[PDB]
């Protein structure tokens, strides 16, 4: 591609993003939704092979059926009440449907079956364009209507995306599944706390945007996509294998680092309401989470694989170009607990 | 001699300063919770007619 | 509500499942796609048409061109589809099983 | 989540369309004009929460 | 007390920023100062606590408990420094940095003011662990040490945090002070009785409680001689800190809770001290040991009299010098012998006379031999215990004698009989050794020249 | 008995072999679209007849 | 939907077991069916009758289950003349899971369903003495 | 959500002009200090990623990388403070306007007031 | 020793009144803001939750080509 033509599907992806935040009009919504899905689908295709393909079609089906049903919403509000001001939605079936097509753009349980798949097909910056970026617009609209919010289906959603990011980051062996597994898993525990708190979800959202362009930066500097590629990482850059150890176990949740934050906010949050139950399964369904990022751990830093004779020959050469801000959000990724308090600027 | 010696163990110097400004920082800390000094039901007293504070 | 609501909302919803269920051809697919947009065209002009609302008749020409975008992209991708396999078949496209 | 670019900069990008009650082209008047414009009034400056009751 | 947590944090750069052969040196020395330093804590008041600031407090609970980290930390890097030998100087300071981190965590865990940070501190515990036993084991089986050490913990503690949420939203703070002089009784509630069990289990599976107990026989096998040592010696006193902090709001709840735990602790004290009687593995016989000793201490604190508490006061400090003690006289036999089959080596007084000594010491005051600090501690528990019920002194004397015949057995085993003909590496003791069981058994004396020191508050 | 088989197989035998099990169900999809959408008809009515008729 | 639990709730802890019965084998079938409804989207079975087969299995082994909790727990509440008592929903439960494992022809799952199910209804019954909310409305 | 909307607030301030009659933060305040520390650590790890003499390598953009964790973390900690004051100020508000739903009762003294025993034995 | 190393018993006395003091009003404080919040979203006549609603600039007020507007 060339590479004026990438900036500048690079900006129109971006552009729509920001129509959808900056609109109070539901059809410009809609227009920055479409934008944004005309201006993805060509960058997933950046580097032509059939599974790019492949997710560049699923993709494109599953984000078109979405927009289907939040038009269809759109058009059932306008006609119980002459409004396209995004607002507390004043018709329940319409919100039903605006939930559910919100939530699948987002990739939430059960609607969750597009995303493992497409991650996978795709390029490493093609994931974390994916696993980033294209959260923002479906997770600010929930913002903006989350009083009109029906609490048992969000929660519903939320809790299936926990359990069934959890269940399936499992079972998998390469390393692209395992970031849109995780992603799911964060979705939930997102959406679990929009209803009582949009400054928690968004806390939750920054902290998983900084870990998770940490983590994929991490993978672009090592060229590994499985398990076992990056088994070899040890025998060239042993400090990329201890910083990304130290950021999946972030990852994980564990205190004092940085991703244990977000998490601990939307625990007290909840029980500031009475939901107690939901927190604890929360809590206890992230343990699977942490046990397979535990699992790449073991394999990428705590011990050491074998590795090739061919790595003699890699020793002798420097990595070309250094992505910037990798050093940052490394840090802001792992030591930043202890400026927790500053979440009140966020609201 | 002292210039390289010096720079050999510069580092033994790093835990004592840092027990003099661990000093020094509760110091400060403690001169924050003053609210309710020579104010105590118990320990109220009158001041000596040289001093200004019963505790630092 | 009136009827033809109803009719429009029923035709909206079977285009729905159409799309949700596959068969074989990727093709008829695109075709329930464009058949909701026919669809939510419809239900927007007539809601636009009955309560006097004059500065949304422009709003159905902007889906209209939407709708446009998203058919030109389903057909590129049915090429590239078609291009790899021969067959627009819904079944080939199973690579990222594993 | 929302950025009120608009409301900074006095923009007006696509209010002009969200309601009945406001300036149509040849002062063309919606169908229920009048009961908009009402409950916009009434429910001005009062919030969400009290507006619906 | 900033004067004791910025040396730490000191600690660190200096260790980074020291020559290649002079790490170990430098770590020690200055440890020992650090300790020196510490020792000023013991001075206590009578009535209430040494309030230093708004986040960071100590009363003579937690200031033996401090002494106790502060010291073991030098202890841990006299016995490092033997098997680390042929390992990068990169690498040597990563460890000593886990090291470090975990003193300072454990530092700020015991003066902690109030429940959230103390969480955050006692769960911080678990990262310099976990990397210490996975990384530097030497095994296969140190990653499922890991695991499960890790997993036990993070399951028990979660609703821990959930717990300590809901309390300060329904009663405004989590500050200790404010805890117990606003406290109020517990309602004889399900809802209440969730609440306690949330707050309690965290601290059991730490202890463990008999049932729990199966990740530490795991984690102490498979760790190295440091990571064994701070596991035995503090990281297993945390939940009876918490305990003894966290219960003063769980009462009256606790009288009709507290059944199912005392009955898992006594029978659990039988069967853990009879498994060492047929444990072919000298460290498993340990960590066993050291399972039965803290169900001792989970009877003293449940059964929550002043007798009680100074008696788990004493016999965790005392636990921890001992298990600490008995781990590095193991570690000397497996440097020695690269097995850690009791049976392989025997008749080792004949070769390593001094030594030998130091494990007949160790096995006394192990078996709570008068008066060391040992059987202080475990005669007020069986006290307060006898007074809770007279039908304890059963279970408790049963103990008392399997006790002593597996700590004969092990010594026994090892230390007497013939030589194994076949084994012809055994060198004689190095200085490091002998001075380190010498620094492990010489304040166990001292301490029990002077006993109020470490008999908690309610002395 | 009690510490080699019975307590291992109560809670970490058992947790890991539910746990297992689970990940395996969820995972092993047969990566067709068809599937798919067909759970998400179905996803789409139950919603429709449940959370929504409740207003 | 949620009508089934209402005509499950409405009738009294320890009166009309039979009827309590029938509204637990009702959910049991509802709950089976919509089993049913996502294993043969995401797994199909290759031919109609086998589909309809694993059907009719999934839909009248959790019937079967609903039923045996229901009345165990009812028979339960009535003979002991203490309602309101988590241990009438845990002998249910544990009922239900024998039949779970019967169903399965699994000595094992018989007794693992047995232990979970009864805790589960025991903590079901608890939150409804208690308040407890599994989805709480936002109050603050 | 509850402090989304709220009377006369300028959309992208990000610091409003009556948050001046505020103290500011100290130059040596803990969390400033903080900031530094962050970016002294994102600066050696900038040196160990690039294969650098990590504690040596590049002297002035390790300063940089420390002055703008500095720079970012005072208009950070402006805003935190500004915020949680607004929070205050609108919570006595509340409490000043609306007396029946905040009443002072009455004060009762540990001698009057009933509590029950329950004896440790 | 206690001239060199320590205080008086009261420095440390005045000093826990005063971190009491804190903790108590930071715990009073607490429960006003939970009470103040859950009332202001039950009823929503308070600063705090205040979701948009139109702005009544936006209409026109002109004749409308029809009397009956
Ligand atoms: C009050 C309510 C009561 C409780 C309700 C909540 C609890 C529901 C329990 C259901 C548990 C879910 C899974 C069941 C077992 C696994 C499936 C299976 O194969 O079963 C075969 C298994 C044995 O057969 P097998 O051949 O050995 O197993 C085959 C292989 O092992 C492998 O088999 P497989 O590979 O073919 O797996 C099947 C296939 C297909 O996977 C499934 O089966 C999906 C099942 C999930 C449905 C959840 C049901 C909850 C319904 C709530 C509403 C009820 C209305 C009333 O799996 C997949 O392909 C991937 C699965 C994961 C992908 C995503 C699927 C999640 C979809 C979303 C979930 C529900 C969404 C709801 C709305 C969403 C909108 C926001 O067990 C059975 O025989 C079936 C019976 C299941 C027991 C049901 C218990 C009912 C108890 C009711 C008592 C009521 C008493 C009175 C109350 C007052
Ligand atoms: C506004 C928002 C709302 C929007 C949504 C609104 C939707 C409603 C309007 C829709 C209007 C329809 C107009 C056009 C539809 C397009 C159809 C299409 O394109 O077909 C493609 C699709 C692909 O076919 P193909 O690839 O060309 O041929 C290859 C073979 O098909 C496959 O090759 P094979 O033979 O090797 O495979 C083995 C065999 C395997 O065959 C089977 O296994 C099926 C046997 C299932 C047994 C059903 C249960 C029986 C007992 C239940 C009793 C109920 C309660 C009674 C009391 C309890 C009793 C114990 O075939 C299958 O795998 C087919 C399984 C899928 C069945 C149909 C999926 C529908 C939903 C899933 C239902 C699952 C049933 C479980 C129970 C559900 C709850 C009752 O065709 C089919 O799937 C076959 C059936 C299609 C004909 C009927 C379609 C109408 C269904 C529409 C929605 C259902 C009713 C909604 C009403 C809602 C109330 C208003
Ligand atoms: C925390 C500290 C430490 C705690 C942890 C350690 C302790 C707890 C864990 C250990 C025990 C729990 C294990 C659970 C059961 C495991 C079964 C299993 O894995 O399945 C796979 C396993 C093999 O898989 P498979 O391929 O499907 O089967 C092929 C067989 O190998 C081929 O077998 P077969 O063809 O030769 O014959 C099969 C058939 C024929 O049966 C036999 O072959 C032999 C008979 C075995 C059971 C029948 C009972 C006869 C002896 C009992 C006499 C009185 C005992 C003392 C009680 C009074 C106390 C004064 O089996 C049956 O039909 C028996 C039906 C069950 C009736 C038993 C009812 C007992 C309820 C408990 C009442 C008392 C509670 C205590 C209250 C005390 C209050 C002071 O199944 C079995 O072989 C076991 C079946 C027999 C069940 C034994 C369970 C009874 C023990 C008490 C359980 C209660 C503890 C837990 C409470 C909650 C449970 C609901
Ligand atoms: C709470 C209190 C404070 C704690 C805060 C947290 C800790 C401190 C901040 C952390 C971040 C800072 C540094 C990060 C970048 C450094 C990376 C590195 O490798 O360093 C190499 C570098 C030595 O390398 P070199 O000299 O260039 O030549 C040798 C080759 O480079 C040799 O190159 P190589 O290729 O041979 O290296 C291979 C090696 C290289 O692998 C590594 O070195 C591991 C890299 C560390 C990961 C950091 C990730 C982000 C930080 C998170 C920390 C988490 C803390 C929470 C607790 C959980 C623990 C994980 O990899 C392996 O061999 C595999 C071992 C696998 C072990 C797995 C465990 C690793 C993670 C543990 C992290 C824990 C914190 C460590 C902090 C210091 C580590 C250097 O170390 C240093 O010299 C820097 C140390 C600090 C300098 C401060 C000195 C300033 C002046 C001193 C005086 C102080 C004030 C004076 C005024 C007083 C008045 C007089
Ligand atoms: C491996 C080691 C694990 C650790 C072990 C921890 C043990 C935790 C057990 C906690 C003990 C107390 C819990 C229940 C309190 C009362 C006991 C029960 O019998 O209640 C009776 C009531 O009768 C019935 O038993 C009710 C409970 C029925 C449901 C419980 C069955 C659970 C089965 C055991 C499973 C094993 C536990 C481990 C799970 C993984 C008492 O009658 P009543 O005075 O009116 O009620 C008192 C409580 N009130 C006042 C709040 C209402
Ligand atoms: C690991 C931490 C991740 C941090 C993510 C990146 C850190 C740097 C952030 C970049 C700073 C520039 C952003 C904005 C500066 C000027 C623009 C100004 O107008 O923003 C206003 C205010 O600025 C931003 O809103 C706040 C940005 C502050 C980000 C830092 C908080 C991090 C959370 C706590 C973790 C501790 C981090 C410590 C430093 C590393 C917007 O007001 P408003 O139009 O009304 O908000 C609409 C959306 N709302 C109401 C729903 C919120
Ligand atoms: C609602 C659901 C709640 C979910 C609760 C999750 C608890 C957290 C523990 C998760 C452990 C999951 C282990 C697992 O799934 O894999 C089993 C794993 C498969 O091996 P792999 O390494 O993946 O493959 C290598 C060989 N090719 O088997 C093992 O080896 C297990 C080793 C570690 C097991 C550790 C389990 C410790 C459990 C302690 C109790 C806590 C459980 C949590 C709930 C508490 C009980 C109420
Ligand atoms: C090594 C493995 C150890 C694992 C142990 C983990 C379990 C610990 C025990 C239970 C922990 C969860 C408790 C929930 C948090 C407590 C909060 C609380 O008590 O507040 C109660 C809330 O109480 C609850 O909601 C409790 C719900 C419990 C659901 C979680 C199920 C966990 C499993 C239950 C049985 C197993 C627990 C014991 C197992 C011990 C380990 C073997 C009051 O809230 P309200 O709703 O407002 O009610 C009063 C106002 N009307």
């Amino acid at each position: 591609m060339n590479p004026i033509i990438y900036t500048t599907l690079i900006m129109t992806v971006m552009s729509g993003t920001m129509l959808v935040m900056i609109s109070s009009h539901w059809l410009l919504i809609w227009i920055g939704f479409e934008m944004n899905l005309l201006a993805m689908i060509p960058v997933l295709m950046k580097n032509f092979n059939p599974r790019a393909t492949e997710a560049a079609t699923k993709y494109f089906l599953t984000q078109a059926t979405a927009s289907m049903m939040l038009m269809m919403a759109i058009i059932i509000n306008l006609l119980y009440s002459g409004q396209w001001t995004i607002t507390k939605m004043f018709n329940p079936v319409a919100m039903t449907m605006m939930t559910m097509a919100l939530a699948m753009k987002l990739g939430l349980s059960p609607f969750h079956f597009w995303v493992p798949e497409v991650t996978q097909g795709i390029s490493l910056q093609a994931g974390l364009l994916l696993l980033t970026w294209q959260k923002l617009a479906p997770l600010s609209v929930l913002c903006q209507i989350s009083q009109s919010i029906n609490p048992n289906l969000m929660l519903t959603m939320a809790m299936l995306s926990i359990l069934i990011g959890g269940w399936g980051g499992l079972n998998q062996t390469q390393l692209r599944k395992i970031m849109a597994y995780s992603s799911i898993a964060h979705m939930g525990w997102m959406t679990a706390v929009l209803p009582y708190n949009t400054t928690m979800t968004i806390l939750n959202l920054l902290i998983y945007i900084t870990m998770t362009l940490a983590m994929f930066m991490l993978l672009i500097h090592s060229s590994a996509t499985t398990t076992l590629s990056l088994s070899h990482t040890w025998n060239k850059m042993p400090v990329i294998t201890s910083l990304m150890m130290v950021t999946l176990l972030s990852m994980g949740g564990l205190p004092p680092l940085s991703g244990f934050m977000p998490k601990w906010m939307i625990i007290q949050e909840m029980t500031k309401n009475e939901s107690i139950i939901m927190p604890t399964l929360m809590a206890m369904t992230a343990l699977l989470n942490l046990y397979f990022y535990m699992r790449l751990a073991y394999s990428s830093s705590l011990t050491m694989f074998p590795s090739t004779n061919n790595m003699k020959m890699k020793w002798q050469f420097e990595h070309t170009k250094q992505m910037k801000l990798l050093p940052t959000m490394i840090v802001l990724s792992t030591l930043v607990l202890p400026m927790t308090p500053a979440l009140s600027s966020l609201n | 001699n002292v210039l390289q010696i010096v720079r050999d163990h510069w580092v033994h110097i790093l835990v004592p300063v840092g027990f003099v400004f661990g000093c020094y920082l509760d110091r400060r800390s403690d001169e924050k919770l003053t609210a309710f000094r020579n104010k105590s039901l118990l320990f109220k007293r009158e001041l000596r007619p040289n001093e200004e504070v019963t505790w630092k | 509500m009136p009827l033809v609501y109803m009719n429009i909302i029923m035709a909206f919803a079977i285009a729905l499942a159409g799309l949700l269920m596959y068969r074989s051809h990727l093709m008829s697919s695109l075709l329930c796609l464009e058949g909701m947009m026919l669809s939510l065209f419809i239900m927007s002009t007539l809601i636009i048409l009955n309560t006097h609302f004059t500065l949304a008749n422009m709003m159905p020409i902007i889906l209209l061109v939407f709708a446009a975008c998203e058919a030109a992209l389903g057909l590129s991708l049915l090429v590239m589809v078609s291009n790899t396999y021969g067959t627009d078949y819904v079944q080939n496209l199973n690579l990222l099983q594993c | 989540p929302f950025f009120d670019v608009q409301k900074r900069l006095g923009l007006d990008l696509d209010r002009w369309m969200t309601i009945q009650s406001a300036e149509q082209p040849h002062k063309i008047p919606g169908r229920c004009h009048a009961f908009e414009k009402e409950w916009i009034e009434c429910a001005h400056g009062i919030g969400g929460i009290r507006a619906e009751k | 007390m900033l004067k004791i947590i910025i040396p730490t944090t000191m600690l660190l750069p200096m260790t980074w920023m020291s020559k290649h052969n002079m790490i170990w040196i430098n770590a020690t020395v200055h440890s020992l100062l650090i300790s020196l330093i510490s020792l000023s804590l013991l001075n206590q008041l009578g009535e209430n606590s040494l309030n230093f600031s708004l986040t960071f407090f100590s009363d003579s609970l937690s200031a033996p408990l401090l002494v106790l980290t502060t010291w073991l930390l030098p202890l841990m890097l006299m016995a490092s420094q033997s098997h680390l030998s042929k390992e990068t100087t990169t690498r040597k300071k990563l460890y000593i940095t886990m090291l470090i981190l975990l003193q300072l965590f454990l530092i700020m865990t015991f003066t902690a003011t109030e429940l959230i940070l103390f969480y955050i501190l006692f769960e911080a515990t678990l990262v310099p662990t976990l990397i210490i036993i996975t990384r530097w084991g030497n095994q296969t089986e140190r990653l499922n040490a890991g695991l499960y050490f890790l997993f036990y913990t993070l399951a028990g503690s979660l609703p821990l945090l959930v717990a300590l949420v809901y309390i300060q939203n329904t009663t405004g703070s989590l500050n200790f002070l404010i805890i117990h002089y606003w406290s109020h009784p517990l309602s004889n509630s399900w809802s209440n009785i969730f609440m306690w069990l949330a707050c309690i289990m965290a601290f059991m599976v730490k202890m463990p409680l008999y049932g729990l107990h199966l990740w530490l026989p795991k984690a102490h096998v498979e760790a190295p001689i440091a990571g064994s040592m701070v596991l035995a010696a503090v990281l297993l006193k945390l939940g009876g800190y918490g305990m003894m902090r966290i219960t003063t709001i769980l009462n009256p709840l606790t009288n009709y809770m507290a059944y199912p735990f005392l009955m898992l602790s006594m029978w659990g004290m039988i069967m853990t001290s009879s498994i060492c009687l047929r444990q072919t593995d000298l460290k498993s016989l340990i960590a066993y040991s050291s399972v039965s000793h803290m169900a001792l201490v989970i009877v003293a604190i449940m059964i929550q009299t002043p007798w009680s508490f100074m008696g788990a006061t004493a016999l965790m400090i005392a636990h921890g010098l001992t298990s600490s003690m008995l781990f590095c006289l193991a570690n000397t036999n497996y440097e020695r012998v690269h097995s850690r089959t009791m049976i392989l080596a025997r008749g080792l007084q004949t070769l390593l006379p001094l030594m030998a000594t130091w494990w007949l010491v160790a096995s006394l005051t192990n078996l709570a031999l008068p008066p060391s600090i040992n059987l202080i501690g475990e005669l007020f528990i069986i006290t307060a215990s006898f007074s809770w019920s007279n039908i304890t002194i059963i279970l408790m004397g049963m103990n008392m004698m399997i006790t002593a015949l597996y700590s004969l057995y092990m010594l026994i085993t090892t230390q007497r009989g013939k030589y194994t003909h076949h084994i012809n590496n055994i060198k004689p003791s190095f200085t490091r050794e002998n001075a380190l069981m010498a620094l492990h058994i010489l304040p166990l004396l001292l301490l029990t020249l002077n006993p109020k020191m470490i008999l908690g508050p309610l002395y | 008995l009690l510490d080699l088989i019975w307590l291992e197989t109560i809670l970490p035998k058992t947790t890991s072999f539910i746990q297992m099990k689970m990940s395996i169900m969820v995972s092993n999809q047969k990566g067709l679209i068809k599937l798919y959408f067909l759970s998400f008809l179905i996803t789409i009515m139950i919603s429709m007849t449940l959370f929504n008729y409740h207003e | 939907a949620k009508t089934l639990l209402h005509k499950y709730s409405d009738i009294p802890e320890g009166t009309e077991c039979h009827r309590k019965a029938y509204a637990s084998t009702s959910i049991g079938g509802a709950t089976g069916l919509i089993v049913s409804a996502y294993s043969i989207a995401l797994k199909p079975p290759a031919s109609f009758l086998e589909g309809v087969a694993r059907t009719g299995r999934y839909t009248f082994t959790s019937a079967a289950i609903g039923a045996i909790f229901g009345l165990t727990s009812c028979i339960s509440a009535q003979v002991r003349e203490k309602p309101d008592d988590p241990l009438n929903y845990f002998i249910g439960g544990c009922a239900g899971g024998l039949t779970l494992g019967a169903r399965t022809r699994s000595y094992g799952i018989g007794a693992a369903a047995c232990a979970y199910m009864g805790l589960t209804a025991a903590l079901v019954k608890m939150g409804q003495l208690e308040g407890w909310q599994v989805f709480a409305e936002p109050k603050v | 959500t509850m402090m989304s909307g709220r009377p006369g607030r300028v959309p992208l301030q990000f610091l409003p002009n009556e948050a001046r009659s505020l103290p500011p933060p100290k130059l040596t305040d803990p969390r400033l200090v903080y900031m530094g520390f962050l970016g002294y650590c994102s600066g050696l790890i900038d040196n160990a990623i690039r294969r650098r003499p990590v504690v040596s390598a590049g002297l002035h953009r390790q300063l940089l990388y420390v002055t703008s964790f500095v720079f970012f973390g005072y208009y950070l900690l402006k805003r935190q403070d500004y915020m949680y004051a607004l929070r205050d100020h609108d919570m006595f508000a509340y409490v000043k306007s609306h007396p029946e739903d905040f009443p002072e009762k009455d004060k009762k003294t540990y001698g009057e007031i009933l509590e029950e025993f329950h004896p440790v034995r | 020793i206690a001239r060199t190393f320590y205080d008086g018993p009261e420095k440390n006395y005045e000093k826990t009144m005063a971190i009491l003091q804190i903790e108590a009003e930071k715990a009073e404080l607490r429960l006003k803001e939970l009470e103040v919040r859950r009332l202001m979203r039950a009823r929503g006549d308070g600063p705090w939750y205040q979701y948009p609603t139109i702005d009544k600039a936006l209409i026109d007020h002109s004749p409308k080509t029809t009397p009956d507007n």
